[PDB]
RNA sequence: UGAAAUUCUUGGAUUUAUUGAAGACUAACUACUGCGAAAGCAUUUGCCAAGGACGUUUUCAUUAAUCAAGAACGAAAGUUAGGGGAUCGAAGAUGAUCAGAUACCGUCGUAGUCUUAACCAUAAACUAUGCCGACUAGGGAUCGGGUGGUGUUUUUUUAAUGAC
């Protein structure tokens, strides 16, 4: 009676992705982007947007069948930052305020065990 | 998950309620005071429109409800609802008794298309998208027997009882590619079909009219059509 | 030794169902579906029990289950410049500062908390408040000296104010 | 963006009218496990009706926890790859493609003040399977130890890696594919790593990190169906 | 018996202990720079005087009667006085505090438990 | 990005999943630890020779310390002639040129970053601290080896080793 679906939360410093698929991953359900529900750019990464994209994916979800799924949070990783920001900490809030229940929680985040050069340089970045 | 009942004539919404859980199915008898809503969860929820209450819930399905059909007439006691599932199931519930009646499980896909007419003994016309329709005769009693079953050849979204000029029953089956066909329930043959748009489409519905003397065509691109069957039915030609 | 300050609010609040496993060395929380009532208690109180493992204070913790725009930022030094050896120890006492000033300095202009475990940083506020401090305690990574990070606190500081 | 003030893009000029709902051609399909686990039912997913449909069901491989396929909370940090390889009546029949840990346990394991050992083998089944194996080991400190860390001279993680290496090859030479994942269950493995590898050091948190499907042989669905019953 | 696994865990906090409280050194021995180790010194006297006779003192100007070590005579005072080099301030500063010092010296029927620690809770 | 545009994108971008290919590089373990004359050195296994310390009731018998002249190695960058060219990236063009905490950002990117065979020989090449030898306080942490105990664990037959 419950069917069971994969949240795949994706969460940018600049956007966040919020993607619904079925358990293979290959089909997709539904995604919606930090952009989807904003105007301005600067609040692309907002978790206002998150908030309301999470909201928009989990009405589909519902419509098309899905009543729970599991979540696999990511950030940028490889040469980034490796932790999710904010923002898909509050779309993992809207996933549970919107009713749809959690299977799993997990993060997914790309970890290279050797990765190339930084876009820094010696002096660094992130001003 | 509210359903809302508004009257036209008075102009405002009488009743609001809750439902359990969302309903894509919903079907109002003949007689237009009774309303069956189908949820996802396989609950089946019956409703006076006049009045605004509660009448029946049947809790007995497991899939979600794709198909409600209701069966009754004026001034009398047969009355009766049938409800199909994704899953294949056929249900006929009996209103009076408030009780499963007969349960059918052949159709392997969603069933899609219910209709029951009354054989001067009443007969159940299933269809699903599984490309076949199944004849099945019953009654009050624990007689549910299935008579035939018609490879359709299209995904059946709808599908009911046709009377011809003559009085030879007739089965109208609207379904995928944007087609309207029909097919005599003995020989088994399509009679009449509808030629197939270009575009792919659907129909996703039919609305019958005039004592099923027309019918509309709702497509999935939102245009609805209308077709006048019973004038067709005696044109020779096959093309409706 | 804090538990006993833990599981009051949870388990009264938000009328969750606690337990902590020895076995396993992890909290565990249940929603009751005869007793719980919000939908979000049960994330919310994940949240809260999280941010008390990252090394926060209890109190500041509660803010999450008081409030839900509170929010974890969190980042390497590494991620910024990659500084190694003495470069890398001097540079966490930057951030701190003498006696831990430094650290308080910011906190109080954004309205954050701060733990700098080793070259691990963790920030929480809301997402204004976070991104901001994700500048200042940068900035000092790359090199500033923290008296003049001081001076643009201070200014940050007062704009926080008149909005 | 979305907003109308964000400027316009070229990509809006030549649009298809959204017309057809996709999931109204989609068709779902049931997704079973084999045998070996516990929970034959593992969910179900959605392709287009064949105009064919399963072409695209082979070749279809999905991650699940074991938790849930053995209905035991050990396993909630365990990861399984089911491949489809047979479709009957919306039934696919799946086998076992890979098997790997949740991120939050590996980086739990790896802790200050201890050695890591992994050790890995690339060896074939007595199916032609060929497959790769990580193990990952960690020192402990005795009962009674009483230095702060427990690091471990060279010659004993080589020691230590050299008799992993054995027994890793051993199991999977001597058993096929079905075999191998009747012995991962359980984890009979990783106590058997641990007893060869008691008198050369002491050892906790023993397991078998990941598995890979390298080669496989020619298809045989006579050896599916008995997999499957 | 269960005692020596008691005896073992006194002993492992020791060692932690003496680890941290070594930890804390060498990173505080390699930092030698003058404004930080002066800055040290400081708040040490300050705090050395508010917490914590005068044969001792007649004992230390007899000493420093007699070997003249704190005036311009020393090998690195008389270097630094020759060679137009403690005009600077900060070396005057170090110059004139070792005279100082050396002159505080010379000074004289009806109707018919913990809850949730390892259980649920 | 503080905010945006060049830029890619309905021939489908981004995102999802099963793979494959190219070239670097060995994260987390990584520590007030190890090895090397220094510069430097972190995946698995094999071959080649090399080395400190320890043990020795084995051997030669002053063969030694320092070192102008002279010789080998020598961070990164750089030069010559081939290979390779994933990432980054001086130089360079170009999008934007609004706002001072986020005020130098983005896209493209040559030489270069890698490797083969050769050139240069400079650093805060720092312990701002020549090398060799003797002597002059207590304490316990760590690495390698050795010695001792009728100490714990293990060998789940003992044991002996291994770890404490
Ligand atoms: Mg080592
Ligand atoms: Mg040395
Ligand atoms: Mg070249
Ligand atoms: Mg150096
Ligand atoms: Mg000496």
């Amino acid at each position: 009676s419950q069917v069971f679906g994969v949240a795949r939360i994706y969460a940018s410093f600049n956007d966040t992705f919020v993607h619904v698929t079925d358990l293979s991953g290959k089909e997709t359900i539904a995604r919606v982007t930090g952009g989807m529900k904003v105007k301005a750019d600067r609040d692309e990464s907002s978790p206002y947007a998150a908030m309301l994209a999470a909201q928009d994916v989990a009405a589909k979800c519902k419509e098309v069948g899905i009543t729970a799924v599991h979540v696999k949070i990511r950030a940028t990783g490889g040469t980034r930052t490796k932790t999710p920001g904010p923002g898909g900490q509050a779309a993992l809030r809207a996933l549970a305020r919107s009713g749809l229940r959690i299977g799993r929680i997990e993060d997914v985040t790309p970890v290279p065990s050797d990765s190339t050069r930084k876009k820094g340089g010696r002096r660094g970045r992130r001003l | 998950q509210l359903l809302k009942i508004f009257h036209l004539k008075t102009g405002k919404v009488v009743r609001s309620m809750k439902i359990s859980s969302p309903s894509y199915i919903l079907d109002a008898d003949s007689t237009s005071t009774l309303l069956a809503v189908g949820g996802t969860d396989g609950s089946i929820i019956v409703v006076d429109i006049e009045n605004g209450y509660i009448t029946h819930s049947f809790k007995g399905h497991g899939g979600t409800i794709s198909s409600l059909k209701f069966y009754g007439q004026l001034n009398s006691k047969i009355w009766l609802l049938a409800s199909g599932d994704t899953n294949g199931m056929v249900k006929v519930w009996d209103l009076v008794k408030r009780k499963c009646l007969h349960t059918l499980q052949e159709h392997t896909s969603a069933v899609r298309g219910l209709d029951i007419i009354e054989v001067p003994s009443l007969n159940l016309l299933s269809g699903g998208r599984d490309d076949i329709i199944n004849l099945w005769d019953f009654n009050m009693k624990k007689k549910c027997k299935l008579l035939k079953t018609l490879p359709v050849n299209q995904q059946v979204e709808s599908c009911g009882f046709l009377k011809d000029g003559d009085g030879k029953r007739i089965i109208y089956t609207a379904g995928g590619d944007a087609i309207f066909q029909l097919i005599d329930s003995e020989s088994g043959s399509v009679l009449k079909r509808t030629n197939k748009p270009i575009e792919e489409l659907f129909i996703i519905g039919v609305l019958p009219i005039l004592s099923n003397s027309q019918m509309f065509l709702v497509l999935s691109d939102q245009t609805l059509q209308l077709i006048n069957v019973e004038e067709d039915l005696k044109n020779d030609e096959d093309t409706i | 030794n804090s538990w006993t300050k833990i599981y009051p609010p949870l388990v009264e609040h938000l009328k969750l169902q606690v337990r902590m496993n020895l076995k396993t060395k992890s909290v565990e929380l249940r929603t009751n579906p005869k007793f719980t009532t919000d939908p979000g208690a049960l994330q919310k109180g994940a949240d809260f029990i999280k941010a008390f493992t990252l090394g926060f204070d209890l109190d500041d913790s509660i803010a999450l289950l008081r409030l839900d725009d509170l929010y974890i930022e969190t980042f390497e030094v590494k991620d910024v410049k990659t500084l190694t050896g003495d470069h890398l120890s001097r540079a966490i006492g930057r951030i701190a500062g003498k006696d831990g000033k430094t650290k308080f300095a910011i906190e109080n202009a954004t309205r954050t908390r701060i733990v700098l475990a080793d070259s691990k940083i963790h920030i929480l506020g809301g997402f204004t408040h976070i991104r901001m401090a994700r500048e200042s305690v940068v900035s000092l990574i790359l090199g500033s000296p923290p008296g003049k990070v001081y001076g643009n606190l201070r200014t940050v500081a007062s704009r926080l104010k008149e909005r | 963006a979305v907003g109308k003030n964000k400027r316009l893009s070229k990509g809006k000029k030549g649009q298809k009218k959204r017309v057809v709902d996709p999931f109204t051609r989609k068709e779902w399909f049931d997704i079973k496990a084999p045998s070996t686990f516990e929970n034959r039912n593992v969910g179900k997913t959605l392709v287009n009706k064949s105009t064919s449909a399963s072409d695209a069901l082979k070749g279809r491989v999905v991650e699940v926890c074991l938790a849930d396929l053995q209905g035991s909370e050990d396993h909630s940090f365990r990861k399984i790859k089911l491949r489809v390889d047979e479709v009957q009546g919306k039934n696919l029949l799946t086998n076992f493609h890979g098997m790997d840990f949740t991120t939050d346990k590996l980086r739990s394991m790896v802790r200050k003040w201890q050695t890591l050992i992994e050790a890995n083998v690339t060896v074939k089944t007595s199916d032609d399977y060929v497959l790769r194996i990580f193990a990952i080991a960690f020192t402990r400190k005795q009962a009674n130890q009483v230095k702060r860390h427990s690091y471990a001279q060279s010659s004993h993680i080589r020691a230590i890696r050299k008799v992993i290496s054995e027994i890793l090859t051993k199991e999977v030479q001597g058993s096929t594919l079905a075999q191998l994942t009747s012995k991962l269950i359980p984890e009979v493995i990783n106590k058997e790593i641990e007893n060869a590898t008691k008198d050369i050091f002491p050892l906790q948190n023993i397991h078998v990190r990941k598995v890979k499907l390298l080669k496989q042989p020619k298809f045989d669905v006579g050896a599916l169906m008995a997999l499957h019953g | 018996p269960e005692e020596m696994r008691k005896r073992t865990t006194e002993m492992r906090l020791m060692r932690e202990l003496m680890f941290r409280e070594e930890r804390k050194a060498r990173r505080l021995k390699k930092i030698k720079s003058k404004t930080y180790r002066k800055i040290k010194k400081k708040e040490l006297m300050k705090n050395r005087e508010l917490a914590a006779d005068n044969e001792d003192h007649d004992i230390a100007r007899a000493k420093e009667r007699m070997t003249l070590k704190h005036k311009t005579n020393s090998k690195w005072a008389k270097d630094m006085i020759k060679h137009g080099m403690t005009n600077d301030a900060e070396t005057r500063e170090e110059m004139e505090e070792m005279l100082r010092q050396g002159e505080r010296l010379k000074a004289k029927n009806p109707w018919l438990t913990l809850p949730g620690w390892g259980e649920w809770a």
